[PDB]
C-alpha cells in the first residue's frame, strides 16, 4: 500500500495520492488538462465503492 | 513537446524570445518575419 | 462520449496526404477547428507538425 504513495522522488519522499493517480491516467492516454476535474467525481465513486 | 494552454503553476516561467535557450533551434518566426 | 467528426488524414494540394504519425489519435473537425484527442479519452488539444 505505501507504494502507492510513495512516488519516484529523492530520500522517501511522498507524492500526494491524488498526484500519484494522476500518473497512473497518464499512462493510458496523456492529460491535456491543467485541472483536474475528474478526481473530486472519482474520489467520490471511489469512497461509494469501497463503502 | 505538445501545446496545451492552461499553464497550471509549476512551469518554468519563460518568454517566448527566451525559449530558444530552453529548447535548441525554436524559431519565433513573426519576431523574425518583422526584424528580415 | 462524444461524437467526433473523424479524418483520415490531410490532402495538402491534392497530392499530400498527411496523416497522424500515432494510431491512438484522431484528428477531428470541431466545427472547422482542427483537433487531435485520444480515442481512449477526450482529452483534446491541437495539432503540431510533429505529430
Ligand atoms: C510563474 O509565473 C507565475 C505568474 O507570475 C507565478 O504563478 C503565480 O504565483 C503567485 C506566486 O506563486 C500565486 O500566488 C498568489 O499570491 C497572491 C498574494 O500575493 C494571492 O492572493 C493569490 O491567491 C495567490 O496564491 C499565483 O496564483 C500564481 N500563478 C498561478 C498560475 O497560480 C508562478 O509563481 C511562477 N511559476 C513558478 C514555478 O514559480
Ligand atoms: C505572423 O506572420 C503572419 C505572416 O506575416 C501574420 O499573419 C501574423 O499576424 C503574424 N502574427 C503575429 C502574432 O505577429
Amino acid at each position: 500500500i505505501g507504494g502507492m504513495v510513495l512516488g519516484g522522488l529523492t530520500s522517501a519522499a511522498a507524492i500526494p495520492f491524488s498526484l500519484a493517480l494522476q500518473a497512473r491516467l497518464n499512462y493510458v492516454a496523456l492529460q491535456t488538462d491543467v485541472l483536474q476535474e475528474n478526481q473530486k467525481i472519482l474520489a467520490a465513486s471511489f469512497n461509494k465503492a469501497i463503502n | 513537446f505538445v501545446q496545451i494552454y492552461n499553464c497550471n503553476v509549476t512551469f518554468v516561467n519563460i518568454s517566448r524570445v527566451e525559449l530558444h535557450t530552453v529548447i535548441p533551434d525554436y524559431v519565433d518566426v513573426n519576431k523574425t518575419l518583422q526584424e528580415f | 462520449y462524444k461524437n467526433v467528426k473523424a479524418w483520415s488524414g490531410i490532402c495538402v494540394d491534392g497530392i499530400y496526404g498527411y496523416v497522424l504519425r500515432q494510431p491512438n489519435l484522431v484528428l477531428y473537425s470541431d466545427n472547422g477547428v482542427f483537433r487531435v484527442t485520444s480515442r481512449v479519452m477526450f482529452q483534446p488539444r491541437l495539432p503540431v507538425l510533429s505529430d
